């Protein structure tokens, strides 16, 4: 049991501990870590590789599913209405809520032992990690219910699947089109953007749309953005005093909070009007996840950063230089070469105490610790690395919204003017969303707007 | 793969016509650089003790977090130009793209 | 992987001090372009019938060998600029780089 | 069993015949095919890859071996004399022959029921294919027992492993140096070479030294170089008389031919005096190997170029437009475009009917049928495809003689004086040899020189 033993054997590969750990005061203790399932059971002559359970393509997998069984498991088929399945036992206020996974080991049952809330049932196996992730799966869920209900108004004679599939496309676009129009530019960087992501042109039959085993690590650059609290705001956009700011340690897996604690908006309203923590070389990851990752549920509490560094190892990714090399980027050989590259005489200095040579830094550290891109939120390595994967994901993909055969010229026009705030206004119960680039806006009075000064989708062409 | 598609497949299968398997479900990860294990085939560096990566010993994860990452949780700097949904699209997006099974 | 090799390995286990397995013997092939199978992961393109490669019926190899390969042995053409030892180093070379097994 | 059987069933993947075969006149027959062994038996997510038993390095594997039970078994271990084990009892002219293999299904024995000449044991499992191929293995077997010797003359206290190991180096070195200098540039072009083999700056720990699955098929371009018979000449270089030209068919797996019919010399040379075959679109490959491949040892004789395309489907390689694209070259998507490319309306209209789309033609086909490159003998496909693999074995091999720590400067100096002709001089009974760039001089009044007009080594420098 690698959630309970500390023996370095089989399935396990445990995080042992330094004798001078703030938290863990026993050298015989660890942090519970299993190993990523191989692509070929039975090492012989094939180098081990891990597997991707989900789909590369930017499909709205997290909504719909990844495999046949679960997909059909997530729908109302006691109808031809073409809808997603939703909770028959609890309501938002009137709005839907996700169904409940049926697990023999429910962990969201562990937050509150005095409330029956198992965890939501979604496209993804981890919709409950955080109550806000869930708020999103609950929002996009609403749109393929909203849209199918509306698509039934225009094309009445449409079947049940047609009504659902077609709805699917409308959402896969909502996600794709934001990621690419309102997310990359910003994680990305005005400069890196014109390189990793030039403008669309056609579809490359020959573009590995597959997601690379590194991005699996390089995309975790995000952990550095988390805030140690879960913020709920009313709809005077003020501290929602059931209780407005809760430590992130006592929310992990807590659906109860979502269902009994006030609904999905008070959350959505915090994601929008409270700043995102910013990464600095002095402030990498906050403790609520460095020492309190899942405890209200697990044995001892985990160290994300640390958990990131070991998969590093379990998924035989090479280090911070192969990568650097791998991206026409110079490769620091020395503390000075480093101090210079990083623009840090300290960090570089510190990284070298840990690692002998940069040749050996686990990606995540070198990645989250290089200086931020000009107007970005990522450095060149990640930058390069991260954009080099969203590029293929675009040209690779046969069902890219902008590909010739998918969405007619009008549909396209239409699609082009959707926005995430409008999605948020359409299916939530809030009235003043954020103005453009919610990824960017975040102050109340101002760097926001009302929900009418907002366009609308037009299904007139569908 | 068909002889012709309006909608995507769920397991993401006939997307690409030459390699039906590309960017699909319960399929292997791609490699942009050859793997770097201790064995050479299948054992995480940071596995046997006394094993070195290139010429140096291998750090400990709980060890470097303790050093490079631990920061006074109250010195937090709020990124004034980005909003918390920015981080959420991050998690959600990631979840659309990858997942790597353990063996419960 | 050892320190200061004065000589080589034999199986080639460690030329790459970094990916030791690399270039080695009895490890699998590399693929500079995805693999194209008829199911997408393991069935020869000309395996099941009526299965088209990419809108076209997979042509028989005995037949391609016949229609474009065939020739009147009598009309050979001596490469006046190179001697056999040239076609016989090709092998001595192949024979040093690759070899894929079948099962008895 | 696939030799005696035609079902489409597992180990097998047979070659159905067509309506109008020349050799094979019955539509219920097939030339046999055992498919290639997977890297992961029992996989359902792994994309099928095949194994490589050998070493990609230009180590001299075919002489030394690539597995270490084998290997130990080729050295003679009685003395401390470092030495390749020789034929216990059946020798040349007092010059070594290869050992004998111990095999449960010795094909080379099926050639002359009467004589006992089995397959020769050695580096590669298939050195008995052509008596003209075994002969080289002998020659390399030789320089080894020889260098070892003379080194024993320059350094005594030097043990066995060391006298052999040093000798082994010297050899893989000869084969490297001679393949990068006097073979490749004639089998690739001048240019290709300037685009593929730039000079050797140094070794790159980040170059992928392994063998590409495709090369596997691209290297068989040489199948077009082969000549209908086996020529063996007398010390005067004319028509040698046990019997001059033996058709390539009574030679497959013909060890007796070497032992009994008349030395390694008569072939080793005559190999040296006979113009290689020349490839052209009206003489792709021939019947001696189209219709007689291994037939005195098999049930029906394979069709070479056919196992080739079929071996290609096996590996699961992409067609001719992918690689056309992988290399930076144009991708003709029309018969019209096709002639433009292989300057041959006639074959384009041909290829196009075999295959529907130029995009589905087998690399072999596409490969071999491209016009030869100027001054070379490979298409722009194959030049690229052969030029790049070679570029990497060199740059990704820490034991390439030119690396700066393998052999000393000093060592190297005479080391670049080694020429095959001398190799085939010191080790054989032959006097008069063909001049520098053995590969490029068929002619014989002169197109040859004597054995004094050729330098030697300087183990001195050892
Ligand atoms: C906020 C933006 C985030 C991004 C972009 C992100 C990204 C990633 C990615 C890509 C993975 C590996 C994916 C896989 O193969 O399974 C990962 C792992 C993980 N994340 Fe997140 N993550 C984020 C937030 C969080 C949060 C909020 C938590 C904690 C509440 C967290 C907990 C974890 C855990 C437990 C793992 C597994 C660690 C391991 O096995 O190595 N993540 N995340
Ligand atoms: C002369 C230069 C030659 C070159 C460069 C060459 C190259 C190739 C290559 C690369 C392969 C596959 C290698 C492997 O997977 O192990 C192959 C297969 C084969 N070759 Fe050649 N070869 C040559 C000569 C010959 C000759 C002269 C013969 C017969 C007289 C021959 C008979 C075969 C056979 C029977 C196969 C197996 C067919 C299959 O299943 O793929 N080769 N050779
Ligand atoms: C399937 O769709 C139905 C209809 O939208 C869902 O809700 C019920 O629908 C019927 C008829 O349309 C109404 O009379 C009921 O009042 C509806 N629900 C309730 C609680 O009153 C139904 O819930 C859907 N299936 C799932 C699993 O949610
Ligand atoms: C060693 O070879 C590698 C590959 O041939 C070179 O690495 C590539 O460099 C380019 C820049 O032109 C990068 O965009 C690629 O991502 C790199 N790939 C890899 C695998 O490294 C490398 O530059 C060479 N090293 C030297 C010192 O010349
Ligand atoms: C091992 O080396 C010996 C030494 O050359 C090989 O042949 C013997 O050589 C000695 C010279 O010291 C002769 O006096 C013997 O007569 C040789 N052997 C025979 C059978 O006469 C020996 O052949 C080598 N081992 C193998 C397996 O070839
Ligand atoms: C088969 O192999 C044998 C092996 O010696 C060849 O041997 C010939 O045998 C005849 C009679 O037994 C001798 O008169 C010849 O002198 C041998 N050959 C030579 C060059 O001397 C034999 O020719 C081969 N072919 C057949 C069809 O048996
Ligand atoms: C589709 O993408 C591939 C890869 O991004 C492009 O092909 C590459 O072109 C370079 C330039 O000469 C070659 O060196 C690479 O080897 C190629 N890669 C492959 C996989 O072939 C290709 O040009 C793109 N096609 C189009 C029409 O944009
Ligand atoms: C788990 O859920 C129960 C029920 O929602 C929580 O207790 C509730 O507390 C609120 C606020 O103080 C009261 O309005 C409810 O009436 C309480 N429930 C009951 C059954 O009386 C409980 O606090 C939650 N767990 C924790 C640790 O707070
Ligand atoms: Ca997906
Ligand atoms: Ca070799």
């Amino acid at each position: 049991n690698c959630e309970t033993s500390c023996v370095q054997q089989p399935p396990c590969f445990p995080l042992k501990i330094p004798p001078n750990d703030p938290r863990i005061k026993n050298q015989a203790d660890c942090i519970p870590f299993f190993r990523s399932c191989p692509a070929c059971p039975g090492s012989n002559i094939t180098i081990r590789n891990q597997i991707n359970a989900l789909t590369s393509f930017v499909d709205a997998s997290m909504v719909y599913g990844s495999e046949e069984p679960l997909a059909r498991n997530l729908r109302n088929m006691s109808n031809q209405l073409g809808l997603l399945a939703v909770n028959q036992r609890f309501q938002d206020n009137g709005r839907a809520l996700l169904p409940f996974d049926n697990l023999h080991d429910d962990p969201c049952l562990l937050t509150n032992r005095s409330a029956r809330i198992p965890c939501f049932l979604a496209g993804d196996t981890r919709s409950s990690e955080m109550p806000e992730l869930t708020s999103m799966h609950t929002l996009l869920l609403r749109e393929h219910n909203r849209l199918a209900t509306e698509l039934k108004s225009l094309n009445p004679r449409w079947d049940g699947e047609r009504l659902y599939q077609e709805a699917r496309k409308i959402v896969g676009a909502m996600v794709q089109i934001i990621t690419y129009r309102d997310y990359l530019p910003l994680v990305l960087g005005p400069t890196a953007m014109r390189k990793y992501l030039p403008t669309y042109r056609s579809y490359n039959d020959s573009v590995d749309p597959r997601i690379a085993n590194v991005f699996t690590n390089a995309f975790r650059y995000g952990h550095t953005l988390i805030q140690p609290f879960m913020f709920r705001l009313d709809n005077r956009y003020q501290p929602m005093e059931p209780n407005p700011r809760v430590p992130l340690s006592r929310v992990f897996f807590a659906s109860w909070r979502v269902v009994l604690e006030g609904g999905i908006d008070p959350i959505l309203r915090g994601l929008m009007a409270t700043p995102a923590k910013l990464n600095r070389q002095n402030q990498i990851a906050v403790d609520e996840i460095r020492e309190r990752l899942f405890e209200q549920v697990m044995r001892i509490g985990l160290d994300l950063p640390a958990l990131n560094m070991q998969r590093s190892r379990d998924h035989g990714l090479p280090g911070y230089n192969a990568w650097r090399r791998f991206c026409g980027l110079p490769q620091p050989e020395t503390v000075g070469q480093l101090g210079t590259v990083l623009r840090n005489l300290k960090l570089a200095r510190k990284l070298m105490e840990q690692y002998g040579t940069p040749n050996n830094i686990d990606i995540w550290m070198g990645g989250v610790s290089e200086p931020l891109k000009r107007k970005g939120r990522v450095g060149p390595l990640l930058a390069c690395i991260i954009g080099t994967q969203f590029r293929k994901l675009r040209d690779g993909d046969r069902f890219w919204w902008e590909n010739e055969g998918v969405f007619s010229m009008q549909q396209r026009q239409a699609l082009a003017q959707i926005s995430l705030p409008r999605i948020i206004c359409d299916n939530t119960g809030i009235t003043t969303v954020s103005k453009n680039n919610i990824f960017m806006s975040n102050s109340y009075p101002r760097d926001f707007v009302n929900c009418s000064t907002l366009p609308a989708l037009n299904l007139a062409s569908w | 793969c068909p002889e012709q598609d309006k909608y995507r497949t769920i397991t993401g299968m006939c997307n690409n016509r030459r390699s039906p398997t590309l960017g699909a479900s319960n399929r292997a990860f791609v490699r942009w650089l050859p793997a770097e294990y201790e064995d050479g085939f299948s054992l995480p560096y940071g596995w046997t003790p006394g094993v070195k990566r290139n010429g140096f010993p291998v750090a400990l994860a709980r060890a470097v977090s303790n050093e490079i990452v631990r920061f006074p949780t109250d010195q937090l700097t709020p990124d004034q130009e980005r909003s918390l949904m920015f981080m959420q699209w991050g998690q959600l997006l990631d979840h659309d793209l990858d997942f790597t099974p353990e063996p419960a």
